[PDB]
């Protein structure tokens, strides 16, 4: 319209806020030794 | 043999060649060549 088309206000429902959410973990890696080095063979279900 | 006289001792052959290694490993009517792990040598992510 025209004149002044600014009546009033709504409130905005269903804002982002926090929480806590279930996330998954890894399967647990194979760990060999060796001098100064770490050898880890990796098996993941999905990417990590 | 023995069919006529003639016997016939076929054998050696040359070489003692194979296309099998000493392991293998037989699936869906196909033959791999594989270093499968002993019984009981089953890591955890490969086969065993």
């Amino acid at each position: 319209a025209a004149g002044a088309t600014l009546k009033g206000k709504l409130h905005v429902p269903f804002l982002l806020a926090d929480g806590k959410c279930t996330v998954p973990l890894a399967p647990e890696p194979m760990i060999t030794f060796g001098f100064r080095s770490v050898s880890l063979k990796l098996h993941p279900k999905n990417p990590t | 043999v023995n069919f006529n006289g003639v016997k016939i001792t076929a054998g050696p052959l040359s070489t003692a060649w194979t296309p099998f290694d000493r392991k293998i490993v037989q699936y869906a009517g196909e033959i791999y060549n594989y270093d499968f792990p002993e019984y009981g040598a089953g890591q955890p992510g490969a086969f065993g």
